């Protein structure tokens, strides 16, 4: 938890962060794909059902 | 009119099953969801204008396609706190 | 931006475009909301009726022919000539007044000779 | 002047018309998104000609509809700067004249008409020149040159084009012919 | 209540539900027009609402026999402490839980309390019934053996 | 020349009062503000306001000196003039860029004017808002405007840029 | 058409950006005033945010209920060191040479450390070792390769003051104080090619922007006025300290520009430095917490 | 082609939501049934047209 994760994945752990938090402000990115970042922002987590993608051809005569 | 809460332990149990869809519905959707217009090449939150009915982001003037983004109201306030300091939270969106 | 990317564009004369609008006009004709064409589309049709100096097909033939007459005549400039239908050297002057190159009377007459056909005779 | 555009975009097909071949189906949906709108770069989107090819459907978590990558042809109208156009005077005002040159109108002010002192006939709706007794009124055919474009809103009724005719070979078609000798 | 979104095959059923009002057991509480304004079926009449319903609306009926519901003991120690069940309705004031499903909750019966929440959106509801139902959890992931059995 | 150009920029800000300030500190090579005020006859407040501007342009230096009897500080000013021919450029580069931006604007811009001795040169955006009468005075609005000076301002700036484009 | 959040790229707000994203310059140091008609021209709804039953805003009407607050700015008369970057500013200042802009390393040495930057582009932990070795190697040197080495004094720190033990008479080692203006003008010389060799980025986070020149003002919606009993307006902590900033700021511009007794500038400068430090962090080190007249520390 | 447990749940979930908003149903007659239970009978007959794009 102290090692590398995403920057937000240490924001909700051991609030002291104002020395290590400002460190990331000098040249850093973040994409997503954690678990707690996606739950804070409102996106589907990548485990479970979220890791499937559907596709379907659209004539559909009912019969 | 209150019951019990869904805190730390209740999120980790639903993840274990793998219920992604069920999760989202339970913890966020039963609050407020606010829709904001983000600029694509700037990253800064745009700005409306009523009476004329249009959007407009600061640096680039209307030409650049601005896009709608749906997020929890709680998270929008969190960006502001960083924005009140000298930190820039560029939101780089990505297509469907 | 229209869409993700623009992959192909083409310059069209006013006369040929009239048919496409009329075809689009003929559709809808759907009766359920009746579907009238909106105002600005309806206005453009009337404007198209008056300025069509050539037949749809013969405009294509001239459009191809004008492109092959000179290298410095691209498709837009050639299409513009079909829209204006210059009669003599004076019309060529005013069209090319703000352009990079001004055609001499000699090289203009070669263009004029091509435009000496197709003239409506009215 | 008109232009033909071949552009690929992404269409959201509602389930309510899910029992219909995608080419016609996506065409109706796509049509009620572009007609009547001024895109600042290219211009007035008049009408969708046709839909060439459409790709497979993809479902996204949450919505339930189907997203497709379609290919279609568009007809646009662009009034580029200093492009020579022709139009018809369709409106008379005591300070200028609106000239319909297509889907829009082009205002030319009275001080940029002709190299002559022009006076407004008050009793009628026409302009009369001092020296030359030429009178310009409603329904005349003219030839002008674009001098300025004001691209404000996306609404076609809010953008305004500025033009001028104060050059040899412009104005009403009948004046041009009498001046040639 | 659960939203139901009337389409074409359950039209007949829901017409009777909203007509029954908020008092009787197979009744309804709200009706949602396509615009989104919720109309509350209480005040003085429910007849004129239950006219031509016009497909595409949404009625919030009371829980009927068969809706999926979760169940939680709270402290949620192991993974198995939240499981989806199938509603059956009986007169009195306690939750009735079948006896072999009382090692996984680690419950006894001397006053312990349980909570039950009801998922709503059609994707969420479906997901709960296929993936978390009791029968898919007779063997425990901790050790290779049955967990739900005779007491 | 080298002495001359350093005296001209301070004249553009302060004036003749500032020319004597630059003349006074070059004479003494280390001075307080009172020493620079007495050599020229100017008040010490007027002298010191000029020195804060040259401090803000990176052309005046000072190092503090503790008065050991009173416990206070008084400054010994010096010069640092190893930035001279670049600030001549680096102001006039972007200022001519500001004059580039104006001339590039003047092509597709202001065309109308009010016919008074004051408030001319209206934009076409304001023109349609005014509906072809003046709201300032009330005179009838006229047209194509300032065509000589947009030729003249084009012919005032383009030759200044060739000197500094080197 | 309904996109989702791809990524987030943190960085540092530039002064240039702050001027466009600001809606208005806050100038009147006051709060509401009083019991009726609450509309001023500085810190309250001067196109900033709405909280009263009066519809006025920045043209959009948009009443207090559901109306995202808009930011403001303050044009600070003088540069101000940001307390949060202080420790890092030390690593930058004493590792490069003044007037040139080089990292005090020969080209060859610079050239080969480039190859350790592509092989390490994902692991934050093991790159911190490599930055500090460059740091430690530069601090023990005095020979720049582009100014001929003219004897480089050493820097000082702690908490926010800097010094340089130079020589000027014959052998002295007086402690010349350091002003934020001095520091700022020395960082803009460092070329953009060298920032990757340090811990910075060329576009998102320029080093010179670490010296605050414009302070962005939080909106009205984030600064609510709680009421005590039923008629008392217990003002918000943020609002009070901001008001305190403008009161010292307004006297500051008027007191240096007119009369110049020199002494005032020394006292006034450090107080502003002191004051801004509390606004960023009230629980800072070495800084007496600026409280409100009640004993309750401001958060 | 045999589905995994997670893919099965998703397909039903997606299909059920379509059935609410229109989207004609095959032979699924009986008596009044929720949109969820409609998707279960259609899937039990192997007529669900949704295919799983497998990442490979
Ligand atoms: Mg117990
Ligand atoms: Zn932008
Ligand atoms: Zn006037
Ligand atoms: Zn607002
Ligand atoms: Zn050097």
């Amino acid at each position: 938890v102290g090692e590398k994760a995403s920057v937000l994945a240490r924001a909700a752990f051991e609030i002291t962060t104002q020395h290590l938090f400002a460190a990331a402000e000098r040249g850093e990115v973040d994409p997503l794909n954690g678990v707690v970042e996606n739950v804070l922002i409102g996106q589907p987590v990548p485990v479970g059902t979220g890791i499937v993608k559907l596709a379907m051809s659209l004539p559909l005569r009912p019969k | 009119e209150g019951g019990l809460r869904f805190g730390e332990m209740e999120r980790d149990v639903l993840i274990g099953h793998g219920a992604a869809m069920l999760l989202i519905e339970r913890l966020l959707e039963e609050s407020d969801k606010t829709e904001v217009w983000v600029c694509e090449s700037c990253g800064h939150l745009a700005l409306e204008d009523k009476r004329r009915g249009k959007v407009y982001c600061p640096v680039c003037g209307e030409d650049e396609r601005i896009s709608k983004v749906e997020m929890s109201y709680a998270f929008k306030l969190l960006l502001d706190e960083l924005k009140a300091m000298v930190i820039r939270p560029s939101l780089r969106l990505k297509d469907r | 931006m229209i869409g993700r990317k623009k992959l192909e564009e083409h310059y069209i004369t006013i006369a040929e475009a009239k048919e496409l609008l009329e075809r689009r006009h003929a559709e809808g004709l759907a009766e359920n909301p009746e579907e009238p064409m909106f105002y600005e589309a309806r206005v453009s049709l009337e404007h198209a009726e008056r300025f069509a100096k050539l037949k749809p097909e013969q405009a294509r033939e001239l459009k191809e022919k004008l492109m092959g007459l000179f290298d410095w005549i691209n498709e837009r400039i050639a299409a513009k000539l079909v829209d204006i239908l210059p009669e003599d050297y004076l019309d060529i002057r005013v069209i090319f007044a703000k352009e990079e190159y001004m055609p001499t009377p000699e090289e203009a007459e070669e263009i004029i000779k091509v435009i000496d056909e197709y003239r409506p005779l009215e | 002047m008109y232009k033909l555009l071949k552009v690929k975009d992404v269409v959201r097909i509602p389930p309510r018309m899910f029992t219909m071949d995608p080419k016609e189906a996506a065409k109706i949906v796509l049509r009620e998104t572009y007609e009547g709108i001024y895109d600042r770069d290219e211009g007035v989107v008049l009408a969708i000609l046709d839909v060439e090819e459409i790709s497979e459907g993809v479902i996204v978590p949450g919505d339930g509809a189907t997203y497709h990558e379609a290919i279609f042809n568009v007809l646009v109208w662009e009034p580029r700067n200093q492009e020579v156009v022709e139009g018809e005077v369709v409106e008379m005002m005591p300070y200028g004249a609106f000239i319909r040159i297509g889907p829009m109108d082009g205002l030319v002010h009275i001080s940029q008409l002709m190299d002559d002192y022009v006076v407004f006939d008050e009793k009628n709706r026409q302009f009369i020149g001092k020296e030359t007794n030429r009178v310009l009124k409603l329904g005349d055919y003219v030839r002008a040159r674009i001098i300025g474009v004001s691209v404000k809103s996306r609404v076609i009724r809010e953008n305004k084009i500025n033009m001028t005719m104060r050059q040899p070979g412009l104005g009403k078609f009948e004046w041009i012919e009498k001046e040639k000798k | 209540t659960v939203p139901e979104k009337v389409t074409e095959f359950n039209y007949e059923k829901l017409k009777q539900r909203v007509l029954n009002g908020p008092e009787k057991y197979p009744g309804a509480n709200y009706v949602i027009d396509p615009e989104g304004r919720r109309i509350r079926l209480m005040e003085s009449n429910r007849e004129l609402i239950a006219e031509k319903l016009d497909i595409g609306w949404t009625v919030e009926r009371h829980l009927e026999d068969g809706d999926v519901v979760l169940f939680n003991r709270q402290p949620s120690l192991h993974r198995m402490s939240i499981m989806a069940h199938r509603v059956r309705v009986m007169p009195y004031r306690t939750f009735r839980l079948n006896l072999p499903v009382c090692p996984p909750y680690n419950a006894d019966f001397d006053g312990d309390e349980m909570n039950l929440h009801v998922p709503q959106t059609e994707e969420a509801q479906a997901e709960a019934k296929i993936l978390m139902e009791v029968q898919n959890h007779i063997i425990s992931p901790r050790y290779g053996g049955p967990l739900i059995a005779g007491i | 020349r080298k002495n001359k150009e350093l005296l001209e920029i301070a004249q553009e800000i302060g004036g003749e009062e500032a020319v004597e300030v630059v003349k006074a500190l070059e004479k003494m090579k280390e001075a307080t503000d009172e020493e620079l005020a007495e050599a020229t006859g100017i008040r010490v407040n007027t002298v010191r306001r000029i020195l804060y501007m040259l401090n803000d342009e990176g052309l005046a230096d000072f190092k503090r000196i503790r008065d050991p009897e009173t416990g206070w500080y008084y400054y010994y000013w010096r010069l640092e003039t190893k930035k001279l021919p670049e600030i001549i450029r680096s102001r006039k580069m972007a200022e001519l860029k500001k004059l580039k931006e104006m001339l590039e604007e003047e092509t597709s811009e202001i065309y109308y004017w009010c016919g008074t001795e004051g408030h001319p040169k209206l934009t076409f955006d304001e023109a349609m808002e005014y509906e072809f009468q003046c709201p300032i005075c009330g005179k009838m609005l006229m047209q194509y405007d300032n065509t000589h000076i947009i030729e003249e301002l084009k012919r005032r700036i383009e030759e200044l840029e060739i000197e500094l484009g080197l | 058409m309904k996109k989702v959040i791809g990524s987030i790229e943190f960085g540092i707000l530039s002064p240039q950006e702050i001027r466009k994203m600001s809606a208005a310059e806050i100038t009147v140091p006051d709060t509401y005033d009083d019991d009726g008609y609450p509309i001023e021209g500085g810190l309250m709804d001067k196109r900033l945010g709405v909280i009263d039953p009066g519809l006025r805003c920045e043209t959009c009407g948009a009443r207090a209920g559901e109306c995202p607050g808009h930011f403001g700015h303050i044009e600070l008369a003088r540069p101000v060191i940001h307390v949060g970057f202080a420790k890092t500013i030390h690593r930058v200042l004493e590792s490069t040479c003044r007037e040139c802009g080089r990292i005090k390393l020969t080209d060859e040495e610079i050239e080969e450390y480039m190859q350790k930057f592509e092989v390490m582009g994902d692991r934050k932990g093991a790159v911190d070792k490599l930055i500090k070795e460059i740091h430690k190697k530069a601090k023990e040197r005095m020979v720049c390769p582009h100014c001929g080495a003219p004897q480089f004094p050493i820097k000082f720190e702690r908490p926010t003051i800097y010094w340089e033990l130079r020589k000027d008479e014959e052998g002295n080692e007086y402690k010349h104080r350091m002003m934020p203006s001095e520091v700022r003008d020395r960082l803009e010389k460092i070329p953009d090619k060298d920032l990757p060799l340090l811990g910075l980025h060329p576009e998102k986070s320029r080093p010179e922007w670490m010296v605050l020149t414009v302070l962005p003002v939080p909106p009205v919606t984030m600064r609510p006025s709680i009421t005590l009993e039923s008629g008392i307006r217990a003002e918000d902590d943020l609002t009070h300290k901001l008001v305190d900033i403008i009161r010292i700021n307004n006297r500051l511009k008027s007191n240096i520009e007119a009369g110049a007794p020199q002494l005032i500038i020394e006292d006034l400068w450090d107080l502003l430095q002191y004051h801004v430090t509390t606004y960023i962090n009230n629980e800072t080190s070495g800084v007496p917490p600026a409280k409100h007249k009640s004993g309750r520390p401001l958060k | 082609f045999r589905y995994t447990r997670f893919e099965k749940a998703r397909i039903i979930g997606a299909r059920a939501l379509q059935i609410a908003m229109g989207a004609p149903v095959l032979i699924d007659v009986p008596e009044g049934i929720t949109p969820l239970q409609a998707a279960l009978l259609e899937f039990e007959k192997g007529v669900i047209p949704i295919t799983v794009i497998r990442p490979s």
